[PDB]
């Protein structure tokens, strides 16, 4: 009944030293029934990454919408959109459906190509920006993620250390949520290289 | 009332011609020449900017060649402002198609859509037509490399090599003479620049008076790359082909 | 040239010839007048008897707006009716919102803005009428006259139609000879005389006199038609003066 | 009523000319000279304040207008057409950009929007083209400093330096001789004042000349302190005194 | 030659309908003048009642737009009242939406923008009027802003409008060339009105009775028009020195 | 959330806490709740977070365009009138509750605005879940003719009452001072707790602790 | 001349030529007569055929039980205007339980016709109407012109050669107004009136159309052998 | 409607759909074909609210047939599925949503690969080796999880499908009157007339 | 809320408390419920603060536009504009408004517009939640053609009791005097009126 917890899933993003990380589980379900273990929730438009939790139809719809908008942005601006700018575009786009909203919990992650500054941001379903330096969490196990991130996180982690921290935050949070899991992906993002790692986890 | 001042932009002449379309085509014949040449391994777009100045900021300037998406580009001949209205509509159409089907829009479907918009202005609404002729250079996985042209009537046709704008009669004869089917992009680049060099109304063909673009599968394996040439790159290819 | 073929077009003079041509239709119409008296207004109009078959006293020309305003006009009669219909809508909406009946100056501008609006576009034709109107409000009596251009002013006396020059001269005498003012009953008598005198410009056919009035003392500030004995008394007074 | 002019008032003539656009350009030619020069660290736009009467307060008439904190505009041609275009340009910078992306548009895109408005007045029903040519100077993070001309047709071109209006042909020749890619902002202002003097008949001072720059961020004009990233507008209109100071070093 | 009938460009880049609207402006054969004091703004206008049948109290080209703003019009009365009604509506709406009184210069700009639209849109004709707005603005002080059929507007130290505007303009120019200030250095509005009338008499070379003039005065927080007897008191003071 | 507005002799000050919550869970410990409508007109809000931000930006956008059109600096009564008329139109479905403070050519102003479109005037106001803790401090110490120094102190003390006693209010204190004839000065993290937490452990993992199935380079370049 | 291209243009003498041309269509139309007493009102109409195989175009239309008209000019325009009258009569009965006064019906027709003379795109109505009726103030006869001018009369005629019938009624005025309580004699006077407008042709059984309304007489139309009595 | 299954094997896609149509108390039909051919190599099965199912299916069929004629080209299964998803995603926020769940089985002639897409009435799309809608998956997925291989033959897919249907016939309360089975491969679409 | 308007010899006086509550919490204890819609036409507001403010602002707009065109409006005209908004939007409003004004022709007038949007011209009117407790007192103590000082005392005493019994009412007692002489604002503090 609650649209934000029909399909399940989680996203988490973290900042490190000259890097950002964003991660998600791979589950899509119909309440108790597991449907897909390959439903990735992180997308990217150029060097800006967007994770989206919530109702899966809206996740797909919003990805297509932001691909649409970032492609036109690029054609007109003659440059790739930056994380700060994209964050405002997501906020704008969500609030325009104020009284008929997309049931989602988006998370932006990326590095500004000009300043080199790591950036993350989160949103509620109607566009309120959460602009936190450390970490952003979203999904049906957001409580679990807040707990994991608050205790595991420390600032200025190197890329390969940040990978371990965010991976353990996701994994152990997902294992305390019925509607999250069935696989996981972690993106480690640096100014001009991005590595994508699929994690091994329990499949129940 | 208002009828008195109506030019009636959408009527036939006694000979069965559309006045405004014909007069728009007359306008386009004074625009800088644009040329498209299709090869087996890519497409070339070459176009002449109209009598420029030394104080014009060329490296940030665009009046001829426009990107519609990553696979399709256009060369413009006519009113630039009119062209940008249509170009933005075409860009949106390409994105609509991509959102709907999750596949890049086939070249002809985009061309047909724009051409239908042009057609509408000749049949209803009482507005003047767009004084624009396009050359479309694009690639899709059905027909591969494709060249099209459209004009204010909304009629479009496919080409191996084609010119629009000024001196198209002279340009088309020169292209028809030297074009061959097994031609390659590097050969097509030379043909396009040689043709412009002979048909131009200017004294000499220089880098600052040109816009140049290529669409190549000369992109690192199974993909296509659009290259809008920079002023220095146009200067180099002019030296390479032995025009300057 | 060609400036006079379309409404709202300024000529090189700065004139709207279509409005000036509408005035010609007004000047072609029958004579109508208005007299401002001590505590009200009197309206009178010449009605040409085209034929014996016209039913006497039936084709009423003067029109009431709300219950306190009278309107009379010369020129194209249908245009005048259209203007009064609008005036009645304006008066109704004013009273609906503000409770009080529309003041005469307020009403004058409502007609004025509407007529002026028909000089702004070539998709409409100017009004082929000059309208004399007025009545009593909280600030007393008011008499107005409104032209095809939308132009209007307040008047002591007003006249329009074919015999307007004759009428105006008569009105000017009354203004000079009565600086203290004219009574409502006197104004009715004088109105009858002036229409009879102005009928010399339309002397071919005989006519029917029609008078109305709004007076604070005589009609309680309501618009009423002059009928019966009072009308006959005014006709007799008028006939005596022309002989 | 209703606007019954739903047809184009600008149409192609047999020769391929769009008469109303050509005539709009003729109105621009009669207009007072205005110019723009781009330096390495700024842009300058300038024009003459041709006062219609000495009783008129020419300070109340702004020929040079702020569009965004980092973009400014000047014109040649019909003043009233310019004024409404400035209103529309200011609004479209918000509605079609700032309310979406949370930042002001880059110069080229705002120019593109103004150009679109002018193009539409050339094709839409029951309207005439705008009788102005605009010179829009601006700065943005990724494109740096830029200068654009926008004509009645809706066509726009980027310039290193240019002039429009009355004495544009002579002024452009003057600018061609003086312009180089190593000019500092003060050099461009100096050249602007020199160029503008040639087209001015009467008084030539800070009260008869309107001049603005796109240069460094002005934190003193921001109106608040506390946010490091917010450093103030790059658009600044020079005062009457600031102009006169540079007219002594002329 | 339909370029002369509607507001489209002639081959010279001119708008003839706008130019002809300027000519309609002088159809009333009335001259107006506006000047600024220290605390006030005064506007005077000729009053001509050519018909004895007219009620002279209703013959006016000065309008009270808002409490603070006054407007004098040069042009035919129908177009004048059209502009008057619109200005009143615009001033009232402004106060409702933005919570403060519409400034004189802002109203002028708004009416100028509306006029500009009539010069660009074919279906609407220009109004054959010149509008002089006056007030004592709470930020700018005494203010004179004038609008015309071209959609042009500007602030003035002083201004004149009508068939003989040039004579009045030059007269005013010469006075301000002497004084070297942007206003009439006078405390009371009564004396600023006396200045305005005196200089109109000098410029036009005609004497005025109390019924030949029409006067509007703007002070802080109100604009008002003078009665014939108020004007008479003004004329008596002028004659007595 | 705890937000206060305090008038003083030649200006106005607005202050707020920095906790931002998702229900009982804290999302941001250092949220900047003080916003701009215009350079010298600031506001802070409670209720629906997206609505307070969205309505601030919309009116701020129009206020800017209005200021440009009129060639005048924007007034607080204009922000106030535009806000309330917008909110009223939506009958409280836009859950925006704000305290609006600023200076303009007219003087210094302080207003509160509620989601249904009602406005209030005052010399001191509070808002949010900490509103009562704050108002208790304001009602205890507010006096007429406060200095800038006294008004900043009262405001931040009122926020502290909310931080300690209200669960939805916490962390730091932001302040913005709008004095007449001056630039508005915004004091981000005007108060912080001294001292910093240090954990008993460091949870930094050994590298290779996490199990991995695949790796790949993501092509972010065109 | 240069001012007759549309209804929205006055001539230099203040004339509306399109309205005048619409008036001309009535003059081409077949003659119809209207007259009344104090108890009854009568319409008489000369119907026109296309040829000997064709029917005779109907001229009289019923609008209500107490009101109807006869037409001369463009018949489709009469259908539009009569339909409007039917609706207005009907509105008055349904909403106010009130029979629509003939004078008010004339005012409504005037205003409807006027709107077509002041606006661009439209055209004036090309028909003239003679409306008869019996209401709370007795018998009535109205003459409608598409200029908008509606006139209450004792008697009248419109159409080709209508001047002959109109002069006759002007002579007979004092006689036919007194024909009270005698429908047949009032119709006789109308048939004699319309006879003053005939040339070459005479009133036959399928040529003549008569209508009557009165004190205790609903609006009824007589055609065919029902008018042989009056031939 | 009730049970719709799908399985993608090596060289084909198999769709199995129940034959029963029940209106409350009675089973009105026992031979209903809950499928539409969208293009020569694309088949869509459906289940959901009465009326909306067939209306939606026929609406999609018409749109794809229109595209096929206009371009003289058959859209890829992926393109068809994305079109269908958008229509359902559009529908969910409509005044009255289509309450329809679909399976799209197609053979991509360009890639020479069978493809199975599962989309629910919300517009939730997933590509799968095997899929279902409603309760069908609750009974069958444990069998498919066990026996499925990506290199299965069409005959092996049919045998695994039989096992799935047998388990449904045993543990499901409702009588769905058997299934109609159709195979989608490089040669097009054909129906297995004995199952 | 406790509000009232009373006509007297020289004109009319409006009176009100200053308490605005959100449940049992006093959101504003110094509210000004006496609002000006024209120079000498004021109103007392009760019901939804959002609705009564919105209505009053629209009325002030209408009377400003009225004045620009037709001169000073009557108090009756002001009441009609109030009524028109309250009556036509009765489904979406919760507003109880008393309109009071001074003309020179009509002198002091009072109109009350209750929930339904009806209008009632009265010598004096009371409204708000606290009015219930002073119907008896006000009926017994009101006289026509009182002096300014008597009318101030009558309102002061009446609202004193309304405040005493109604928890939704309190704070200061504000008053606005409308006469030919002009507009006078009065304020009375708790220590004054509580001891009455
Ligand atoms: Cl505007
Ligand atoms: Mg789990
Ligand atoms: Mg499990
Ligand atoms: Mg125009
Ligand atoms: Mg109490």
């Amino acid at each position: 009944s609650d649209p934000s917890s029909i399909n399940g899933g989680i996203v988490v993003a973290m900042t490190g030293k000259d890097c950002v990380a964003i991660a998600c589980d791979l589950r899509l379900g119909s309440q108790s029934l597991g449907v897909s273990n390959k439903f990735e929730k992180i997308f990217h438009y150029g060097h800006v990454f967007l994770g989206i939790t919530g109702l899966a139809t809206d996740v797909t719809t919003l990805n297509e919408m932001f691909r649409y908008k970032t492609n036109l942005y690029k054609l007109k601006e003659e440059r790739a959109i930056e994380p700060e700018t994209f964050t405002q575009l997501v906020s704008s786009s969500l609030y325009e459906r104020r009284f008929g909203p997309y049931f989602v919990g988006p998370v932006v992650a990326g590095i500004n190509s000009k300043s080199g500054k790591p950036f993350i941001a989160g949103f509620d379903l109607i566009g309120c920006i959460d602009e936190a330096k450390d970490f952003i969490v979203s999904g049906t196990a957001s409580d679990q993620l807040f707990g994991m991130c608050e205790s595991l996180y420390e600032p200025n982690l190197e890329p390969e250390d940040l990978f371990e921290t965010i991976s353990q935050a996701l994994l152990n949070a997902a294992d305390r949520d019925a509607l999250s899991g069935w696989g996981a992906v972690v993106y480690i993002i640096k100014k001009d290289e991005v590595v994508k790692r699929y994690l091994k986890m329990r499949q129940d | 009332g208002s009828r008195r001042y109506d030019s009636r932009t959408t009527i036939f002449s006694p000979e069965g011609r559309l006045y405004q379309v014909e007069y728009a085509l007359e306008s386009i014949s004074h625009a800088g020449t644009a040329i498209g040449i299709m090869a087996s391994d890519g497409i070339v777009l070459a176009a002449e900017r109209k009598v420029t100045s030394t104080l014009l900021e060329q490296d940030t300037s665009t009046e001829k060649l426009y990107k519609l998406n990553d696979k399709i580009a256009v060369a413009v001949a006519g009113l630039t402002a009119d062209a940008e209205i249509l170009i933005n509509t075409a860009r949106i159409h390409a994105q609509n198609y991509l959102k709907t089907y999750n596949e890049d829009i086939p070249v002809e479907i985009l061309v047909r859509r724009l051409s239908d918009i042009k057609q509408g202005y000749t049949q209803h609404g009482g507005l003047r037509p767009f004084g624009v002729s396009f050359i479309y250079a694009g690639y899709d996985d059905r027909y591969g490399y494709q060249l099209y042209t459209s004009n204010p009537s909304g009629n479009y046709t496919g080409w191996k090599a084609i010119s629009v704008g000024a001196n198209t009669s002279a340009a088309q004869t020169l292209l028809q003479m030297d074009y061959k089917d097994d031609m390659k992009v590097d050969d097509a680049i030379e043909l396009a620049l040689k043709t412009l060099s002979k048909t131009t109304d200017s004294s000499a063909l220089t880098y600052d008076r040109l816009e140049f673009a290529t669409i190549r599968k000369g992109a690192n394996d199974g993909e296509v790359y659009q290259k809008i040439f920079k002023p220095q790159e146009i200067k180099d290819i002019l030296v390479k082909t032995g025009i300057t | 040239t060609g400036y006079d073929l379309s409404n709202s077009v300024f000529s090189p003079d700065g004139r709207n010839f279509q409005v000036e041509y509408a005035v010609k239709a007004v000047e072609n119409g029958t004579t109508s007048i208005g007299i401002k008296c001590n505590d009200g207004v009197v309206f009178a109009v010449e009605k040409l008897i085209t034929s014996k078959l016209l039913v006497p006293q039936k084709n009423v020309k003067i029109q009431v707006v709300d219950r306190h305003i009278g309107c009379v006009y010369s020129g194209l009669i249908p245009d005048g009716r259209h203007l009064v219909n609008r005036g009645r809508e304006e008066a109704a909406s004013f009273k609906k919102l503000y409770k009080t009946p529309i003041p005469i100056p307020a009403f004058a501008d409502r007609l004025g803005q509407y007529v002026q609006a028909h000089t702004l576009y070539n998709s409409v034709r100017p009004f082929g009428v000059s309208t004399i109107f007025g009545g009593v409000d909280k600030n007393g009596a008011h008499l107005y006259m409104l032209e095809p251009s939308g132009s209007y002013w307040g008047y002591k006396g007003a006249a329009t139609g074919k015999g307007r020059q004759s009428a105006k001269a008569e009105l000017e005498k009354l203004v000079d000879h009565h600086p203290e003012g004219l009574s409502a009953r006197e104004a009715v008598k004088q109105a009858a005389k002036i229409i009879y005198l102005a009928h010399e410009d339309n002397k071919e056919k005989d006519f029917e006199l029609e008078i109305s009035w709004c007076s604070l003392s005589e009609t309680n500030g309501l618009h009423k038609f002059v009928k019966g004995d009072l009308l006959q008394e005014a006709i007799d007074f008028a006939q005596k003066e022309i002989n | 009523m209703t606007d019954r002019y739903s047809f184009s008032l600008t149409t192609f003539s047999p020769s391929g000319k769009l008469g109303q656009i050509d005539y709009a350009l003729t109105a621009v030619k009669q207009g007072v000279t205005s110019l723009g020069i781009k330096a390495t660290n700024g842009v300058v736009i300038a024009t003459e304040k041709k006062s219609s009467s000495p009783l008129a307060m020419s300070e109340t008439l702004s020929k040079v207008s702020l569009l965004t904190p980092d973009i400014g505009a000047v014109y040649s041609g019909m003043g009233p057409d310019y004024r409404v275009l400035v209103d529309k340009s200011r609004k479209v910078a918000h509605t079609s950009y700032k309310r979406i992306y949370g930042e002001y548009p880059p110069t080229k895109l705002l120019v593109s929007e103004v150009a679109k408005i002018m193009q539409e007045a050339t094709q839409s029903g029951g309207v005439r083209p705008f009788g102005v040519s605009l010179l829009i100077a601006g700065h943005d993070e990724f494109n740096g400093f830029s200068l654009y001309q926008v004509d009645p047709s809706g066509s726009y071109f980027p310039w290193k330096a240019t002039a429009i209006g009355k004495g544009s042909v002579a002024a452009k020749t003057f600018l061609e001789k003086r312009w180089n890619d190593e000019l500092e902002l003060e050099d461009a202002i100096h050249i602007a004042l020199l160029t503008l003097k040639e087209s001015v008949e009467g008084e030539f001072n800070g009260d008869t000349i309107e001049l603005a720059i796109i240069g460094d961020e002005n934190p003193d004009l921001l109106g608040y302190t506390g946010i490091p990233t917010d450093k103030g507008p790059r658009f600044r209109k020079l005062t009457s005194q600031e102009i006169n100071d540079r007219l002594e070093a002329l | 030659g339909y370029d002369r009938h509607i507001t489209i460009f002639s081959p010279e880049g001119r708008l003839y309908q706008v130019e002809y609207a300027f000519k309609a402006t002088n159809q009333t054969n009335i001259n107006s003048l506006a000047v600024r004091g220290k605390d006030c703004t005064v506007v005077i206008s000729q009053k001509k009642v050519p018909d004895k049948l007219l009620d002279p109290t209703t013959v006016s080209y000065i309008f009270c737009i808002s409490r603070t703003i006054g407007m004098v019009v040069n042009g035919p009365i129908p177009d004048a009242r059209n502009a008057a009604l619109r200005a009143k509506a615009e001033a009232a709406e402004f106060r409702y939406k933005y919570g403060y009184d519409m400034p004189c210069d802002v109203l002028a700009k708004r009416m100028a923008n509306l006029s500009q639209i009539y010069t660009q849109r074919a279906y609407m004709r220009p109004l054959g009027v010149i509008l002089t707005f006056v007030s004592v603005d709470e930020e700018l002080g005494p203010s004179i802003y004038k609008t015309d059929p071209a959609g042009y507007y500007v602030g003035y130290k002083a201004t004149a409008t009508g068939p003989k505007q040039q004579e009045i303009t030059t007269n005013l120019e010469n006075h301000f060339k002497k004084s070297k200030i942007d206003h009439i250095n006078e405390e009371s509005w009564e004396k600023v009105v006396e200045f305005a009338i005196t200089h109109m008499i000098d410029a036009l070379g005609t004497e005025f009775s109390k019924n030949d003039l029409e006067v509007g005065v703007a002070t802080k927080d109100k604009f008002f028009t003078l009665s014939a007897e108020n004007i008479e008191e003004r004329l008596v003071a002028i004659a007595e020195q | 959330t705890t937000i206060v507005g305090v008038k003083f002799n030649n200006g106005v000050v607005i202050a707020a806490d920095t906790r931002s919550t998702q229900g009982p869970i804290v999302a941001d410990k250092n949220c900047a709740k003080l916003h701009r409508i215009s350079p010298k007109i600031w506001c802070a809000g409670a209720g629906t977070a997206a609505d307070t931000e969205a309505v601030t930006q919309l009116i701020g956008s129009n206020i800017e365009l209005h200021s440009l059109y009129t060639s005048r600096e924007p007034r607080v009564v204009s922000a106030l009138q535009m806000l309330k008329q917008h909110l009223f139109k939506y009958q409280g479905h836009i859950g925006a509750y704000l305290i609006v403070a600023g200076v303009d050519p007219t003087g210094s102003h302080l207003f509160s605005i509620h989601a249904h479109g009602s406005t209030d005037v005052g010399y001191y106001l509070s808002l949010g879940s900490g509103s009562l803790a704050a108002m208790a401090v304001l009602e205890s110490h507010w006096k007429q003719d406060l200095t800038k120094e006294e008004a900043i102190k009262l405001a931040s003390d009122a926020i502290q009452a909310g931080i300690w006693n209200d669960l939805g209010s916490a962390s730091n204190v932001d302040v913005c001072v709008m004095e007449i004839g001056k630039d508005a000065e915004y004091l981000r993290n005007y108060l912080t707790p001294n001292v910093r937490e240090e954990k008993q452990k460091s949870y930094k993992f050994p590298r290779g602790t996490t199990a991995v199935l695949k790796e790949s380079i993501v092509n972010i370049c065109d | 001349n240069n001012y007759d291209g549309d209804t929205v243009t006055f001539s230099p003498t203040g004339r509306l030529f399109q309205v005048e041309y619409a008036l001309e269509a009535i003059k081409q139309g077949s003659v119809t007569v209207g007259l009344r007493s104090n108890t009854h009102a009568v319409l008489v109409a000369l119907k026109r055929n296309a040829d000997e195989l064709s029917s005779y175009q109907k001229k009289i239309i019923k609008c209500d039980e107490h009101m109807g008209l006869s037409l001369a000019g463009l018949a489709p325009d009469a259908r539009v205007l009569s339909n409007y009258l039917r609706q207005q009569c009907n509105y008055s009965s349904l909403v106010f339980n009130r029979k629509l006064a003939v004078e008010r019906a004339g005012h409504l027709l005037c205003d409807k016709a006027q709107k077509n003379t002041q606006s661009y795109g439209g055209r004036p109505y090309g028909v003239g109407l003679l409306i008869i009726g019996y209401d709370k103030s007795g018998a009535h006869l109205l003459e409608f012109q598409p200029s908008g001018n509606v006139t209450e009369l004792y008697g009248t005629a419109i159409g080709a050669r209508s001047q002959g019938a109109k002069t006759y009624l002007e002579r007979t005025l004092d006689t036919f107004i007194k024909i009270d309580g005698n429908p047949d004699e009032l119709i006789k006077a109308g048939v004699e009136a319309i006879s003053q407008s005939l040339r070459d042709e005479s009133l036959t059984v399928d040529n003549l159309s008569i209508a009557i309304v009165g004190k205790d007489t609903p609006f009824t139309i007589y055609d065919g052998e029902a008018v042989a009595k009056y031939i | 409607m009730d049970i719709i299954l799908g399985i993608r094997v090596q060289d084909s896609v198999i769709l199995a759909s129940s034959k029963a149509v029940t209106r409350g108390i009675s089973v009105l039909k026992d031979s209903d074909d809950k499928t539409r051919q969208l293009s020569p190599h694309t088949l869509m099965s459906f289940a959901g609210e009465a009326g909306d199912t067939v209306q939606f299916a026929e609406y999609i069929q018409a749109n794809i047939q229109l595209y096929s004629i206009r371009e003289d080209y058959e859209l890829s299964p992926q393109a068809v599925s994305s079109f269908v998803r958008q229509e359902l995603a559009k529908s969910i926020r409509s005044r009255r949503p289509y309450q329809v769940n679909v399976l799209i089985g197609g053979y991509d002639k360009k890639k020479n690969k069978p493809e199975l897409y599962q989309i629910d009435y919300l517009g939730t799309k997933v590509e799968l080796p095997y899929g279902a809608h409603g309760y069908s998956g609750f009974y069958t997925f444990s069998l498919l999880d066990h026996h499925y291989r990506p290199d299965m033959t069409t005959e092996e897919g049919l045998d695994l499908l039989k096992l799935c249907v047998q388990e449904l016939e045993k543990r499901m309360p409702m009588d769905f009157k058997g299934v109609i089975v159709k195979i989608v491969d490089k040669d097009g679409i054909r129906q297995v007339d004995d199952f | 809320t406790s509000i009232m308007a009373v006509t007297f010899k020289d004109g009319v006086i409006l009176g009100a408390d200053s308490r605005t509550t959100t449940g049992a919490y006093i959101a504003n204890r110094v509210t000004d419920k006496l609002t000006r819609v024209h120079d000498k036409i004021w109103c007392c507001r009760s019901g939804s603060a959002a609705d009564t403010q919105a209505i009053a602002d629209i009325v002030q707009y209408h009377l400003e536009l009225y004045t620009s065109q037709y001169g000073t409006p009557s108090t009756e005209t002001a009441a009609s504009v109030f009524k028109e908004l309250c009556y036509e939007n009765k489904d979406n409003l919760t507003a109880g408004i008393i309109v009071a004004g001074y003309d020179d022709k009509n002198k002091g007038e009072v109109y009350t517009i209750p929930l339904g949007g009806s209008v009632h011209k009265l010598p004096y009117a009371i409204a708000g939640s606290g009015s219930t407790f002073i119907y008896g007192y006000c009926d017994k103590n009101f006289r026509e053609n009182m002096s300014k000082e008597e009318t101030v005392d009558f309102i002061k005493h009446s609202l004193s009791q309304a405040i005493k019994w109604d928890g939704s009412s309190g704070g200061v007692i504000r008053m606005v005097v409308l006469t030919a002489a002009g507009v006078e604002r009065l304020i009375f503090y708790p220590d004054e009126y509580e001891q009455l």
